[PDB]
């Protein structure tokens, strides 16, 4: 049957029918909760802020900065491609880029490589209408937003479907965040333009509209003191 | 013309401009990605798509590190990315079929110059569907197409002899000779090559 079509006759969008979305894994699971590092937040302009103050220079970054296209302060793909992502990246790292579903999708495949990353996935945010069954350049009705996944240096699904929500929220997925921290790529995680709601442990939150900050350099760089340096955040602490 | 056309030959070296104008083209191409024969990145670049079209769309399948290649021979050819479909590829269930698993297919979508009349909105960026052999494109796409851009010329390069479709004239290594309908075409093909052998 061609759900295509069915999109076209009733407004219920394909995704709407996929279903069900080796035992266990949940023991990966608990080996990233112990090794979290405590939440790290703070509030920060960042088109004004030195983005160099963020130290030590983070194993994967997330970065999602608040795009026109989620409405209806809004960045540009201008604004976003200035930022100095490679001054705070190490050198063996990993970006996921939220892209949108427009001119981000080529923009930030421009951003990860001025940053000195190749992209190495694309996961797609598909969101499914089954509650609720316009840009002038769009040939077709988006339905998804893209994350990029770059690499510098030397068990998921590169898919996320979950119910399109409610206008004017701008949440992604906390899906992503599962996907992120399986890949085990270290423990200086940075998200770019997180906000209170997404403030979550393991991670350094850094965004102009978080209320409240804990960041301390100093402070935050202790927990990947030696012995601590290269732990992939999936492994047990060292006792 | 009406029912399905198609012409076997090397997409490298046909003459394509005997073939007209078209509303919509789309390719699967041989990408060199790191099964077939393949084309270099210059060989796709020098790829006569220019000649194609002056308003309509294009439909560019791309994986892998063609996942940017194709932006840039779209963007060389002449049009802007303007969408991005993705068939989700599930089972006769409807369940889900590098670093990550592979759920899905993409397909880049072009414009040149200023298409008009064109049914823009009707379908949504997402294909949900079963697959089949491996490499076959789901056909939804061709009904996609076809609400876009109803009643059209379209080509496709590099399909197979299972995507030969009406309206649709295929291009492709592996099809069953030439076959075409279509008087203006005959007759542009008959003058390029009277003797009926497409080389160098
Ligand atoms: C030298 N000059 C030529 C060559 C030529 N060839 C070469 C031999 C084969 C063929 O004859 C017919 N095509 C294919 O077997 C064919 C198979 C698989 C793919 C990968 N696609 C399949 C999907 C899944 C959804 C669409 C993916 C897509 C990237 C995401 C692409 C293909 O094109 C074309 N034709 C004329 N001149």
């Amino acid at each position: 049957n061609d759900y295509c079509q069915h999109f076209v006759d009733t407004g219920h969008r394909p995704q709407n029918f996929i279903r069900d979305v080796r035992e266990l894994i949940r023991l990966k699971d608990e080996l990233i909760a112990k090794s979290n590092t405590p939440p790290m937040y703070l509030q920060a302009d960042i088109e004004a802020f030195d983005i160099r103050e963020l130290t030590p220079k983070f194993d994967v970054i997330l970065l999602e900065p608040p795009l026109e296209e989620y409405y209806r302060k809004c960045w540009t793909w201008d604004d976003i491609m200035k930022l100095e992502i490679d001054e705070i990246a190490a050198p063996r790292s990993f970006i996921f880029l939220w892209c949108g579903s427009g001119e981000g999708l080529d923009l930030g495949r421009v951003c990860l490589r001025k940053w000195g990353y190749r992209r190495c996935e694309d996961i797609c945010w598909i969101k499914t209408n089954k509650n609720n069954p316009l840009d002038p350049k769009a040939v077709f009705q988006r339905t998804k937003e893209h994350c990029l996944m770059g690499i510098k240096g030397t068990v998921d699904i590169d898919l996320i479907i979950t119910e399109e929500p409610e206008i004017g929220n701008i949440e992604k997925p906390v899906e992503i965040f599962h996907i992120i921290e399986h890949f085990c790529l270290g423990r200086r995680r940075l998200h770019l333009f997180g906000r209170d709601s997404t403030i979550r442990p393991g991670w350094l939150t850094v965004g102009p509209t978080l209320t409240n900050s804990n960041y301390n350099a100093e402070t935050y760089a202790s927990y990947f003191s030696a012995p601590n340096s290269y732990l992939t955040g999936c492994t047990e602490e060292i006792e | 013309l009406f029912p399905p056309q198609w012409i076997c030959c090397d997409i490298r070296y046909l003459d394509v401009s005997i073939l007209g104008k078209f509303a919509v083209v789309m390719a699967d191409p041989p990408w060199d990605i790191h099964p077939y024969g393949t084309l270099t990145d210059d060989e796709m670049r020098r790829l006569n798509i220019p000649v194609l079209q002056d308003d309509g769309f294009l439909f560019l399948w791309v994986t892998g590190r063609a996942m940017e290649l194709g932006r840039e021979c779209l963007n060389l050819w002449g049009y802007e990315r303007v969408d991005e479909i993705i068939w989700v590829k599930t089972n006769q269930l409807q369940r889900i079929i590098h670093w990550l698993n592979h759920g899905k297919e993409h397909c880049l979508v072009g414009v040149k110059g200023n298409p008009q009349g064109f049914n823009q909105g009707l379908d949504c960026d997402v294909i949900v569907a079963e697959v089949r052999s491996t490499s076959h494109k789901p056909d939804e796409i061709y009904g996609m197409i076809e609400r876009l851009s109803p009643g059209t010329r379209k080509i496709e390069l590099f399909g197979r002899p299972h995507n030969v479709q009406p309206n649709w004239i295929t291009l492709g290594n592996q099809l069953d000779g030439i076959h075409l309908l279509d008087p203006d075409v005959v007759a542009r093909f008959k003058q390029r090559y009277p003797d009926g052998i497409i080389s160098k």
